[PDB]
């Protein structure tokens, strides 16, 4: 059983790994969409097409 | 007498050896029978811990 204990303990660490993985980007995305404007937005577009 | 001596002195032993056979085959179904204990409650004790 040593070793299906340590099943385990692997197993969960992983799957709360998921769920703070999954809840950065969607939070992220929130964060994104709630603090755009148009300097923002021209920054990019004009690092981008200077590498185009 | 010396015929009727013979016989029943001869059919001891195979009497005998039959019971030998019997205790030989006792001996491996308590044997079965202790081994088949151990293994549940030692199932039983990994299931304990792993609950734990």
């Amino acid at each position: 059983a040593q070793a299906e204990i340590e099943a385990e303990r692997k197993r969960a660490r992983e799957e709360l790994r998921k769920q703070v993985a999954i809840l950065a980007v969607a939070g992220a995305e929130k964060i994104i969409e709630r603090s755009v404007d148009e300097a923002a937005n021209s920054d990019i577009v004009d690092k981008l097409v200077a590498e185009l | 007498d010396l015929d009727l001596a013979k016989a029943s002195a001869t059919d001891q032993l195979k009497k005998a050896k039959a019971e030998a056979q019997v205790i030989i085959e006792q001996a491996n179904k308590r044997r079965s029978q202790i081994l088949d204990e151990a293994k549940a409650e030692a199932e039983q004790e990994r299931t304990k811990i792993v609950a734990q």
